[PDB]
């Protein structure tokens, strides 16, 4: 009991109990999904209601013009990343007159993300990230965590009870390449409703997506642009 | 200003002139340019008057901390680097010219420093205003491993010859004695000029002073 | 009862915990492997495949620290990733200060200094990231030189880091690799790793491997396609 | 950074529980005795060893500050290096802005202030040493005794270490006034031969005087003339 | 008291009721688990160091594996404890003797090294923030008035210059036997002192060390600067063990 | 930061005071008795000795009775170590006063000024408090003669007759009874001082080593800060002892 | 000032003057420009004195616990190095240059100058302000594997030519040779100073 | 210079048992005088004394400072501060603004508080601390103060003689200098008392 309470104590199986909790902290918040073909990479994140009343959380955010997020965790911490993240993009642009690449910017987090595990007195950040972007090397999907782990991703799914929206990502995984622009974003949009039940349906309202891609910047779809997606896909 | 630095056999012998000056007036007739660093090991300031004072008693108290906590004889090649690296640090605003003088086990040992941080060993040399005198006549008659009965008129000459050729010098000659045992003190070893007489007193009867306010406190 | 709690308290027995936490930290971690020979030093690893999803080339446990300093780190992967970034601000330190190539001795030490710093205070807390480095240079020849969670640091013919230790540092010390060539390293490490590696918890892995030597020219890369291939074939024919 | 917050706080009944303590550190040190007494100021500390292979002149007690002033300890030994070398800054730091050998009350005062800071200061212990400051200056000698409180006094004579209250009780029945610096050596190695045990030698005992000359440690061939228990 | 504890004085470094600093204590057991043992003896002209040597497998290179480090050029050193600790202090110990040549601009004595690195020990005592280090120096050199030095730093910042030293897990009985040969006082050569230093380990450990279980670093007036004695150099005085 | 060894001095108990506070205060009332007596001319500080030995020196002064300004002074009970600290802080502050105003500082202006500093260790740090309260006396040129007495908590205010230390609460209600407003001088002021001491003391026949007696008084417009001998102490203890009985 | 390098097969031999002069009085007649950063490397000073004294010793620290760490001699690129880094960044303040030039296990005999916060390596190197003079000596007389008789003659034939020339330069050659066995230091006095054209 | 803004004079002369130091009155801004009531003469307490001159606004701001690092030193110490010690406080106090240097020239005079011994001595705007057996002196006019006080000095003077020889010193040696006058202020420190006069000056 002794063990938890604080970031810099290991246990006797070598294991931090707060990087552990920051975890939970994940599966605490609404799922997101994404993948990527040979061009595109889109994500789609699930907008939580509070209420019928309440309008619906902000998921996604723009970082630069080739690379967005979709932000799983606590909301206003993930806003003290999309902030250095949105730093970083533009002091690549400033310095170097280029777009930065994916597998930089994710770098970068794992150092940020890096320290407060670290030290003592500090608090691991409690949000996970999608990546989503577009440079030389083709698109790319990088999953984080709050232990400052990164990985390199084809799809992933983070959230709650985001295990079931995993496995149908790799049933699939085969068609990833080749799909197009309409239907890449179906295969995610059928990830999310595996993770709610069947009493909730998909929304214009609750579901937010963007797209990155080759001859395409991102883009965030709020509502109205999101229907002509949702149309044509059977539930 | 002028001091002036001197080996031979047994050890080193430093010498300094004791007029100071501002401006053009003599401010102090009688002043010690040479301190104390160590007990074996002195120094002369040339410069401005208190940065090569303040500058030796930095050392001389650093001196005393590193012979207590050693409990060794102190090396003159360590004075050297604290006022090399103590001059330096300051970018030559500092104008303390300083000749670091005595006999460690090594052996007798003459360093000079000057107010940039470039420091020389060698056998003999002179600082100040009137160094270009005294080592003149050092050039000259010098000649290595002197006894030491020798070697104290070779210096005195050489200060005496950069007192009377010089208006920044003036005054007695300090002189200190180093060897093997060491801490031999000379003060107003030579005196160039001995005639200082004023005899026509000018001192006249109290009894005149148009004085208003007199008071007189207790005490 | 209390004496573990931080990594500034000694046990009675005079034991620190919480660097002995750290290291079973490693304990737990997949196994990863290096070995010395004539012509130069060889790299493998066992990185463990945690679902499909991940793309192949994800969470490369072998880092370039510099041309010709290669890296393996067994342990939490955050904290590796920190200590090859830090590793190369040394080796880009040493290229400005000294101009030249860093040599691994001393990259080994300044890097085991840092990992030894955060076990002697109570603000932070040990590395869990044990790591060997490896280094080929023709006026010094074949390096190996382990780190651990402690900041301990030597040198060896071959080693084993991470989970299978004991299994894997006797199957080493069966062949004799001090005459033999690289080229006939390569496929005895695969052949190594495969006989070390068996499936009961875990599910798949990928199997990396590095040149470092006179095959490549100092310069530390990754085994080519070709050559992996090559190696990779041998230790399955082998296998039975 | 460290740790900010203070160490040492006020128990329910009111007293210091550290500093309480850190007075039970110096009973079981070194059995260290001084006396002030006519012109000068003898401290006589006993080094105990266990070997014959532990080098004397590599270790010394008794220590100087500066010339005027030395100083002896009972209590932790590594602790007391912490002092001196911040008593031998003191003591520069004084003689740079005043040109003049700092006195010792203005030492002990400062030395035992740097004590209280300790006291205070979060993240530290207070010094398990218990200092005695012998010192000359204008023709008036010098005993203090500052503790791990910061509060200094003012001593004729003193004991400490193992049998301090044994060592004080032999000190009322012989220490007096017309006591010369010799008879006070002769009468401080007598405290300690009740207090220590066994064949005492120079080696056993370091031993320093505080005069007009200066502060000097004694060298063991003159401890030894000492040792004869004449003078 | 007696050992009785009083709130955190067993955890942070701070006062007991009895006085005694416990994690200090257990500083003192951190050099016992180091698993060998270490001899300095000094000799008349000469400063000998005789390294117990494990090499338990035969994949572990013998030439990166030593606790004879070299401090500065005329300066060996031999540390015995925690291997991670040790390094550290040697790292330490030569900034120290680097800057003690950048500031005071001769090679640092043996004794003031000692001094230096002890001082610092003794701000891990006070600070309650960190621990003190598990290892224990012994230091030795020849300076050029008071001959060959031999020196020890404990982790409680108590150093202390010795005739013949010993540290790790056999110390109080390797001590045994040099109050034998010390009290006799033989001649002490360069070949003298490394028999007797050798056979000290031999009658503790009941061995008679193979030529790769021990290194054995030297100084001597005549070779001022460090040398570690090789494999053939060390089986030359092993024969003389045949002898006497 | 490690808070397990934090015992938080700063925060409040559960009926509102202050713990390090209160436990300063028992400090102090085991500490040395001093007391003090405002009369139509000058004012008097009387301390209590807890320190005695014959191998005692007795080199300095008054031996807890200091001087903070040339018009005022101080006594002191509570720890003699942490005392140290606060003349060497209202030393500063009458000299900063001066420095900035070139005249004396007045009583009320030099209580204020040091009971900040005892609101900063007690309020916020995290050190632990002084466990020193002062008794202060002087003059100026508004209000005339004052006597103030502080606290570890920093409350203070003016007295005509107080005590503090030990057995603090037995003397003041010995000179509520006899003090009279207006009536009292300093040769009344004495032989008051001395009688309400005698009572409290552990020690009886009071020698004139316990208690020392430290008067102001001003003449021809100056502070006189007399620390009466000992002499003139025990004069004043056998016109004392005479009394009781003749 | 003048000082000056030479490279051969075994070692380099590293030549200087002595004088130093401020303005048009000499401060020191005799000094040693030769200040050795390690046992087989030598500087040669340059420039104001004050500031190639703070450059040489801060050389020879830095390059210390390069020495000691590595448990091995270091190599003359990096004691070039870390001449050009503290060169490079005080150029404002430090007027020094300085010249690096000693011999290794591993390239043999080396030459750098680091002149103005810059590095080359150079068969022979030239510095001070007495260099100039001697840019015809150099061009002409110089040949390539020459013995080390055939270089000291050669230093010594070109500084004795500086001196003559410049006014800032002049007194005893300092001549060191180092090789794999160690430093051979000898001086050239006056009157073993090579004769050249009189009038 | 900047010295010589608001003029000011100060001088100090050693008897045998007694010192003596004057200065003049005189406030005023280069060519215009203000007021004759200024104060160049401070008291460091019994028997001893400091001048001080140069510019005006650093009369009043160094000796706010020593009054600040006097008392300090007076309530720590037991005792009364030394003539001697006072000159390196004075001295440590300019040498600290050595790159922002007060103005002025302290001149010390008092008595060793032991019994009898005197001492004097003067400081720079650095602050060199200059001791002479004879006299100081400082100001504008300090070149004038140099020939009076050669010719009038003697080595062992009583009271009496040390009036009449640094109030005609004083007088002469001002009525030659433009920027200081409007009367003369002396002190004199004996062992048994202290002799406060002030002269009748010419007003000009």
């Amino acid at each position: 009991n002794q063990y938890d309470n604080d970031v810099t104590v290991w246990s006797p199986q070598g294991r931090i109990h707060q990087i552990e909790y920051a975890m939970e902290a994940v599966k605490q918040g609404s799922a997101t999904v994404g993948l990527k073909s040979k061009t595109h990479a889109v994500l789609v994140a699930l907008k939580r209601a509070q209420s019928e009343l309440a309008a619906h959380q902000k998921k996604i955010l723009h970082v630069d013009n080739h690379i967005g997020i979709s932000i799983a965790g606590l909301t206003a911490d993930a806003r003290l990343l999309c902030n250095f993240m949105r730093q970083e993009c533009l002091d690549s642009r400033f310095v170097f007159d280029r777009p930065l690449p994916v597998s930089r910017l994710v770098s970068l987090i794992g150092s940020k993300t890096q320290i407060p595990t670290q030290r003592y007195g500090r608090r691991p950040y409690g949000v996970g990230l999608l990546i989503a972007g577009y440079d030389d090397m083709g698109p790319h999907i990088f999953q984080t965590c709050p232990s400052a782990n990164y990985f390199d991703c084809r799809a992933m799914s983070i959230g709650a009870r985001s295990q079931s929206a995993r496995t149908y990502l790799e049933r699939h995984m085969s068609e990833f390449m080749e799909c197009n622009l309409n239907e890449l974003v179906k295969h995610g949009l059928r990830a999310l409703r595996e993770t709610l039940p069947a009493e909730q349906d998909l929304t214009t309202k609750n579901v937010s997506i963007g797209i990155v891609g080759k001859d395409l910047e991102f883009t965030i779809y709020d509502d109205d642009d999101v229907s002509p997606f949702l149309e044509g896909l059977e539930e | 200003t002028t001091i002036a630095g001197l080996v031979f056999q047994d050890g080193v012998i430093l010498g300094a002139d004791t007029r100071a000056t501002n401006d053009s007036v003599v401010a102090d007739k009688i002043c010690e340019k040479i301190h104390f660093i160590a007990p074996k090991i002195y120094c002369c300031g040339a410069g401005v008057a208190a940065d090569a004072e303040m500058t030796t008693r930095m050392a001389a108290s650093n001196m005393e901390l590193h012979a207590l906590s050693t409990g060794r004889e102190c090396r003159v090649a360590t004075v050297t680097r604290m006022l090399r690296q103590t001059l330096f640090r300051y970018q030559g605003y500092v104008g303390a010219s300083l000749i670091v003088g005595g006999v460690d086990f090594t052996g007798p040992q003459l360093y000079s420093v000057h107010p940039h941080g470039s420091y020389s060993r060698l056998p003999f040399t002179a600082l100040g205003s009137g160094q270009d005198a005294a080592i003149a006549v050092l050039e000259d008659r010098f000649q290595p491993n002197m006894t030491l009965e020798a070697a104290q008129e070779l210096l005195v000459e050489a200060i005496t010859a950069g007192i009377l050729g010089d208006l920044g010098s003036g005054g007695n000659v300090d002189a200190c004695v180093i060897t093997a045992a060491g801490a031999k003190m000379l003060r107003a070893l030579s005196s160039p000029t001995k005639p200082i007489e004023r005899s026509s007193q000018y001192r006249f009867a109290p009894g005149t002073t148009p004085v208003l306010s007199q008071t007189v406190v207790p005490l | 009862t209390g004496y573990d709690l931080s990594a500034s308290t000694f046990s009675p027995d005079g034991r620190v915990f919480q660097v002995e936490y750290a290291m079973k930290a490693v304990e737990n971690s997949s196994t990863a492997i290096g070995i010395r020979c004539k012509d130069g030093v060889v790299f493998g690893v066992e990185k463990l495949v945690l679902s499909k999803l991940y793309e192949e080339g994800s969470n490369k446990r072998l880092f370039n620290v510099d041309r010709h300093v290669g890296m393996a780190v067994a342990g939490l992967l955050a904290d590796a990733r920190s200590l090859a970034d830090i590793a190369r601000e040394e080796a880009s330190n040493f290229r400005s200060n000294f101009g030249y190539n860093i040599p691994l001795k001393h990259l080994a030490d300044r890097v085991a200094m840092y990992v030894h710093a955060y076990t002697l205070y109570s603000a932070v807390r040990p590395f869990g990231c044990s790591f060997m480095l490896g280094s080929y240079s023709v006026n010094d020849g074949a390096q190996l030189y382990m780190i651990d969670p402690s900041g301990v640091s030597y040198g060896y013919w071959g080693c084993a880091i991470g989970k299978a230790r004991q299994a894997a540092k006797t199957e080493i010390e069966k062949l004799q690799m001090k005459e033999m060539t690289c080229r006939d390293v390569v496929k005895e490490v695969a052949k190594i790793i495969y006989i070390v590696h068996d499936e009961v918890k875990d599910k798949a892995f990928e199997l990396e491997l590095s040149w470092v030597g006179e095959i490549t020219n100092g310069r530390h890369e990754i085994v080519p396609k070709d050559v992996r291939e090559e190696a990779e074939k041998y230790a399955k024919e082998s296998l039975k | 950074r460290g740790y900010s917050f203070s160490l040492t706080t006020f128990s329910p009944s009111g007293k210091l529980v550290q500093i309480e303590y850190a007075l039970a550190a110096v009973a079981g040190g070194a059995p260290s005795v001084g006396i002030k007494a006519a012109n000068g100021v003898v401290l006589a500390t006993e080094k105990k060893q266990k070997s014959i292979l532990y080098d004397e002149r590599s270790v010394h007690k008794v220590e100087p500050i500066t010339k005027h002033i030395g100083l002896v300890y009972s209590g932790m030994g590594p602790d007391y290096r912490v002092l001196v070398h911040r008593a031998r800054k003191l003591a520069q730091q004084y003689y740079l802005v005043y040109q003049e050998p700092i006195p010792t009350a203005q030492l002990v005062q400062r030395v035992a202030s740097v004590m209280q800071e300790y006291t205070q200061s979060g993240g530290v212990r207070p010094f398990g040493v218990s200092l005695l400051i012998c010192g000359w200056n204008e023709g008036r000698p010098y005993l203090f005794q500052s503790d791990p409180s910061g509060a200094y006094f003012a001593w004729k004579a003193t004991a400490m270490g193992k049998n301090y209250v044994n060592g004080k009780t032999f000190l009322e029945k012989r220490y007096n006034e017309d006591l010369e610096l010799e008879d006070a050596i002769h009468t401080a190695i007598l405290t300690l031969k009740e207090s220590f045990e066994g064949q005492m030698t120079e080696d056993n005992i370091e031993v320093g005087i505080c005069n007009e000359a200066g502060f000097r440690r004694l060298t063991p061939t003159e401890v030894k003339d000492y040792l004869a228990a004449i003078a | 008291s007696r050992g009785s504890s009083a709130g955190f004085d067993r955890h942070i470094t701070i006062f007991s009721p009895e006085g005694r600093l416990y994690q200090v204590e257990y500083a003192f057991k951190a050099i016992n688990q180091g698993g060998l043992t270490s001899v300095a003896v000094r000799g008349k002209d000469c400063a000998v160091i005789v390294t117990q040597k494990k090499v338990p497998d035969k994949l572990l290179d013998s030439s990166t594996v030593t606790h004879l480090f070299k401090i500065t050029e005329n300066i060996g050193c031999v540390m015995t404890g925690m291997t991670a600790d040790s390094r550290s202090q040697v790292q330490r110990a030569r900034y120290e003797a680097a800057n003690w040549k950048y500031k005071y601009g001769y090679e640092i004595p043996v004794d003031m090294l000692c001094k230096r690195i002890a001082d610092i020990s003794q701000v891990y005592t006070q600070n309650a923030e960190m621990r003190p280090l598990g290892c224990c120096m012994i230091l030795i050199g020849i300076d050029e008035e008071q001959g060959p030095q031999v020196y020890k730093c404990d982790p409680a910042g108590y150093y202390c210059g010795f005739k013949a030293t010993a540290a790790g897990v056999k110390q109080t009985e390797s001590t045994s036997f040099l109050e034998k040969k010390v009290k006799k006082k033989f001649d002490w050569t360069f070949e003298q002192t490394v028999e007797t230093a050798i056979t000290c380990l031999s009658t503790v450990l009941s061995i008679d060390f193979k030529p790769s279980e021990i290194e054995v670093g030297v100084v001597t007036v005549e070779n001022p600067k460090f040398r570690i004695l090789t494999e053939a150099e060390i089986d030359a005085h092993l024969v003389a063990l045949a002898e006497r | 930061m490690s808070r397990r060894y934090d015992s938080r001095t700063t925060i409040f108990s559960p009926e509102g005071r202050l713990y390090q506070v209160e436990y300063a205060m028992e400090a102090i009332g085991h500490a040395g008795t001093c007391l003090g007596i405002l009369a139509n001319d000058g004012v008097l500080l009387a301390a209590e000795r807890r320190n005695i030995h014959k191998l005692l020196d007795e080199v300095f002064f008054s031996e807890k009775i200091y001087k903070l300004n040339e018009d005022m002074a101080c006594s002191v009970a509570g720890i003699t170590s942490d005392a140290n600290v606060l003349t060497n802080e209202l030393r500063l502050i009458a000299q900063r006063y001066l420095l900035q105003y070139q005249e004396p500082i007045p009583c009320e202006q030099l209580v204020t000024a040091l009971c900040d500093i005892k609101q900063a260790y007690t309020q916020f740090g995290g050190k632990r408090p002084f466990g020193v309260s002062l008794l202060y006396i002087g003059w100026d040129k508004h209000y005339g003669f004052q006597l103030y007495q502080s606290d570890p908590s920093g409350n203070y205010g003016g007295w005509k007759a107080t005590c503090i230390g030990n057995n603090s609460a037995a003397a003041v209600s010995m000179l509520k009874q006899d003090y009279k407003e207006g009536e009292m001088t300093l040769k009344s002021a004495l032989a008051l001082a001395i009688k309400v001491l005698n009572k409290t003391m552990d020690v009886s026949k009071l020698s004139a080593e316990k208690v020392e007696i430290a008067t102001l008084t001003r003449e021809n417009g100056k502070t006189v800060i007399r620390v009466l001998k000992q002499k003139e102490v025990e004069q004043l203890i056998k016109k004392h002892e005479e009394e009781e009985a003749k | 000032t003048t000082i000056m390098a030479v490279e051969f097969d075994g070692g380099v031999v590293v030549g200087s003057d002595s004088r130093v002069s401020a303005g048009e009085a000499v401060v020191n007649r005799v000094f040693d420009k030769l200040s050795p950063l390690h046992q087989h490397i030598y500087c040669a000073l340059s420039g104001s004195a004050a500031d190639a004294q703070a450059i040489a010793d801060m050389a020879a620290y830095q390059l210390e616990l390069h020495g000691m760490e590595l448990e091995e001699p270091p190599l003359v690129l990096a004691a070039a190095n870390v001449v050009r880094n503290i060169t490079y960044k005080y150029r404002e303040d430090l007027s020094a240059h300085l010249m690096v030039a000693g011999w290794d296990q591993r390239e043999g005999g080396q030459v750098y100058g680091t002149m103005s916060g810059m590095l080359i390596r150079q068969p022979f190197a030239i510095g001070g302000s007495g260099s100039t003079y001697i840019y015809g000596y150099v061009d002409a007389a110089y040949k390539p594997g020459m013995s080390p008789e055939e270089c000291r003659r050669f230093t010594t034939n070109a500084i004795a030519l500086a001196m003559k020339r410049d006014g800032s330069s002049g007194g005893v050659i300092y001549l060191a040779t180092i090789t794999g066995a160690g430093v051979d230091h000898r001086v050239i006095l006056g009157d073993e100073l090579p004769r050249f054209y009189d009038e | 210079s900047i010295m010589s803004y608001n003029g000011g004079a100060v001088m100090a002369m050693k008897g045998k048992n007694c010192v003596a130091i004057a200065a003049d009155r005189r406030f005023g801004i280069q060519a215009q005088m203000v007021t004759t009531d200024f104060q160049k003469i401070f008291p460091m307490g019994d028997r001893l004394y400091i001048g001080l001159a140069g510019l005006a606004t650093d009369v009043q701001t160094v000796a706010q400072r020593l009054k600040f690092r006097l008392n300090l030193y007076e309530l720590k110490e037991g005792r009364q501060i030394k003539p001697y010690t006072l000159m390196s406080m004075v001295a440590n106090l300019l040498y600290e603004k050595r790159f922002g240097p007060y103005y002025t020239e302290p001149v010390i005079a008092g008595l060793d508080p032991k019994t009898f011994k005197p001492f004097i001595c003067s400081l720079d705007l650095i602050g060199c601390p200059m001791v002479t057996d004879d006299f100081v002196v400082s100001g504008t006019c300090t070149e004038q103060m140099y020939g009076m006080c050669e010719s009038l000095w003697e080595p062992n003077m009583d009271p009496e003689h040390l009036f009449e020889t640094i109030s005609q010193a004083m007088l002469n040696a001002v009525d030659r200098d433009a920027v200081s006058g409007m009367g003369v202020i002396v002190h004199i420190i004996e062992k048994d008392k202290i002799t406060t006069r002030t002269l009748k000056a010419r007003m000009d």
